[PDB]
């Protein structure tokens, strides 16, 4: 088994800069053999490079394969709009492969702090007891953050998941949704429901506070 | 030229990381010398000493360097300088050590040491090379190419990749 | 082109097994590796195995082996996978992919890369049955306001507010396969405060298999 | 030399599952279109489907599909037929087939049927247990007499007499599948009426399943 690690982490560049990527793997493919896979959530999965050096007719030249042995590696010199997705190589050397370990390219705007919100539970669930506190990090940069609720004056972890969109290409920028479950009588006993979230841009920790009642 | 016939082999590998060092090519273009003159006299002289050894001597190195040529062709090899056969190494009873001759041990020494059975293997290459694979290769298109392999008795296929 | 139309996603009772189809049109069903890979809805992709329809090789996973079974019925044309033992973890988008071939066309000689695609269906199990949510006004210049989808059976719902009207701004948020054996949703967008009154924010929500699609007031 | 090792011998219920072998000594065996060919008593060879060792290639045929299970080892130089959900009607001779070779020699060119064999491997598959054999002698112008053999399960029955002395007149018979699954035999030895009072005729009947060996001498 050859285990296929492309390694930079999130490839928060400007649109317009070049994509270079680490594209490793843990010992040398056989004859050189990879194939360059870029990739978007919902779409197919399309080749780029096959053998890691030619391209077929119909992909952009832009996207350009490089290196040999072990590790590979892709550079892309134009970074337009569309192509700030995931990106993949995969082996067809041994018989056995894996794909790539998953490398972001996506829209560079500044640091930024956000406009925070967060919903109390609705009645129209709360009457079928069936509460639900949701926070919200409206148009913060850049995604990377940390989410530490407070509901009753302590930490929460395993019932307040967090839902975060990708970056929205009009704003160029994140959003956040963490979403707790709990029940209307609880609901009538718990005061203090404030989301301390952590970031660059929300440095202290801050809250929109609201109790039971609004 | 010859640079470097007194390395070991694998300081001879070398040798053949470049046009065998540059062997065949000083076969065939040290005529030169003898191919710019038999001709730019101008004299009568009314006799010729060197009108048989200079044409015996040519058509010497000709006939010498036509001779490997066919040879090549009578094993499947014609054009490539390097080539390999489907004769294993065989009973031939010179077995050693890999690390030994393609590191330390040149050329003329490597000659010294298969000095015998160089005619058995130059008789054994071309039987591999013909008798059976020519005979294969005439079987090979005694058969329809896309039509044959419907049948799941594929392996003739698997058995002339392998055997 | 080369087209893999696959068949749809499927829900079936855990610990059972599953079948799958890839039903190829263009260039040639047989004398071209078919394959199949994975990709956890989240992750990165990952390969697991193929065959070859003239000599049906069958060149299968280093784990999943023994419990994957690929076929190729070049009568009716088209090609079949058979997994088993279905689980939580083996959730996972599976897509369908044609090796592909130099020049434009299905002929020539292969290259080795997985050129032409398909669709892909995700494949994940079902837990509980069908069940129809609730969607509420979550409350709050700039008030914020939500339609949380919460608790629901089966996945996908999507959000659209006063019928995609107001299409700008928006910001919907992926269904979870939460800890309640049923799936939540939830989606934001931004609008002022002072239009409450005046402009009657109504989300519209499409949740297929449960057939629940109903107009519902934002009025915080 | 192709020389095939078959494995022993079975006794088993329907629905369960036997793994038979053929290890192949001598020959060369991972490039070569083995087969798994059975026989019922008088009747054709019913192929089960081959196998290619060197890249698992199946060929079956089309009318065991399901219950088959082929697979092959270059280590163990063996294929193993594994036939799961199994059926009384699988009481066969399971010899393993392979194809022969041009010439002159076991590693030229194939010719696709099949020369070498295994020894052979039975089963006999019922719900019926394990019995031992309990031997009946018929009492002695001649009237000829043997041992009426019954109540042993499985087969078979090999019946001796005079410890293998009187070899003419020893009819040796297959056993008949009788009402009840049973099976019965009577190698009636016959003799003239002159020596009707003193000598020995014994029949010996071994029975490997149950390892009781009846002694057993006639009278009038
Ligand atoms: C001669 O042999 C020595 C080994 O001691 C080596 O270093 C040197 O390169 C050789 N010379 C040539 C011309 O190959
Ligand atoms: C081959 O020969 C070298 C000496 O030239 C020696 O060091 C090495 O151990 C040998 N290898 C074997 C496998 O005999
Ligand atoms: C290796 O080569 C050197 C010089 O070429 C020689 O002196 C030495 O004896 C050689 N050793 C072997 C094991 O061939
Ligand atoms: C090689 O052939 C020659 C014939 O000239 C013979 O004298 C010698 O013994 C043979 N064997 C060797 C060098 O091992």
């Amino acid at each position: 088994e050859i285990v296929l690690t492309q390694s930079p982490g999130t490839q928060s560049l400007s649109p317009g800069e070049r994509a270079t990527l680490s594209c490793r793997a843990s010992q040398s493919v056989g004859n050189n053999k990879l194939a360059w896979y870029q990739q978007r959530p919902g779409q197919a999965p399309r080749l780029l490079i096959y053998g890691a050096s030619s391209r077929p007719s119909g992909v952009a030249d832009r996207f350009s394969g490089s290196g040999s042995g072990t590790d590979f590696t892709l550079t892309i010199s134009r970074l337009e709009p569309e192509d700030f997705a995931v990106y993949y190589c995969q082996q067809y050397g041994q018989s056995l492969s894996t794909f790539g370990q998953g490398t972001k390219v996506e829209v560079k705007r500044t640091v930024a702090a956000p406009s925070v919100f967060i919903f109390p539970p609705s009645d129209e669930q709360l009457k079928s007891g069936t509460a639900s506190v949701v926070c919200l990090l409206n148009n913060f940069y850049p995604r990377e953050a940390k989410v530490q609720w407070k509901v009753d004056n302590a930490l929460q972890s395993g019932n307040s998941q967090e839902s975060v969109t990708e970056q929205d290409s009009k704003d160029s920028t994140y959003s956040l949704s963490s979403t707790l479950t709990l029940s209307k009588a609880d609901y009538e006993k718990h005061k203090v429901y404030a989301c301390e979230v952590t970031h660059q841009g929300l440095s202290s920790p801050v809250t929109k506070s609201f109790n039971r009642g609004e | 030229f010859l640079g470097a016939a007194g390395s070991t082999m694998g300081a001879a590998s070398m040798t053949l990381t470049v046009q065998a060092r540059n062997l065949l090519s000083g076969i065939v273009q040290q005529q030169s010398n003898l191919l710019r003159a038999p001709e730019a006299q101008q004299h009568l002289l009314k006799l010729t000493v060197w009108g048989i050894k200079q044409l015996q001597a040519r058509v010497l190195a000709v006939e010498r360097y036509l001779r490997d040529q066919q040879l090549l062709g009578i094993w499947g090899c014609s054009g490539k300088l390097i080539c390999c056969t489907n004769v294993p190494w065989n009973s031939s009873w010179s077995n050693r050590n890999l690390s030994e001759i393609w590191d330390n041990m040149t050329w003329l020494q490597w000659d010294k040491e298969i000095s015998n059975y160089t005619q058995i293997i130059y008789g054994l290459l071309e039987e591999s090379q013909n008798q059976q694979e020519k005979n294969e290769q005439d079987l090979l298109a005694l058969d329809k190419w896309a039509s044959l392999w419907n049948w799941f008795d594929i392996s003739n296929w698997l058995w002339y990749i392998k055997l | 082109q080369v087209q893999l139309v696959q068949s749809g996603a499927e829900v079936k009772r855990p610990g059972s097994s599953v079948t799958v189809s890839c039903k190829a049109s263009g260039g040639s069903f047989s004398t071209y590796a078919l394959s199949w890979v994975r990709q956890a809805p989240g992750r990165g992709l990952e390969w697991m195995g193929g065959v070859i329809p003239l000599l049906t090789i069958t060149n299968y996973a280093p784990r999943f082996q023994g419990r994957i079974t690929i076929t190729a019925d070049r009568s009716t044309s088209t090609a079949y996978l058979e997994l088993n033992s279905l689980r939580p973890e083996d959730t996972a988008v599976y897509y369908c992919a044609r090796e592909g071939t130099t020049g434009w066309g299905w002929l020539g000689k292969p290259i080795g890369a997985f050129a032409h695609w398909g669709q892909g269906t995700l494949v994940t199990v079902s837990s509980a049955s069908t069940k129809g949510p609730s969607v509420f006004p979550l409350a709050p210049g700039t008030a914020a306001l939500g339609c949380l989808v919460k608790d629901y059976f089966p996945e996908p719902v999507t959000v659209s507010w006063n019928s995609g009207a107001l299409t700008s701004g928006v910001h919907t948020f992926p269904a979870v396969l939460q800890s309640s054996g049923l799936y939540s949703l939830s989606s934001v967008v931004t609008v002022p405060s002072s239009s409450l009154g005046t402009q009657t924010y109504i989300c519209n929500v499409n949740h297929k298999p449960s057939n629940t699609k109903v107009d519902k007031k934002v009025e915080p």
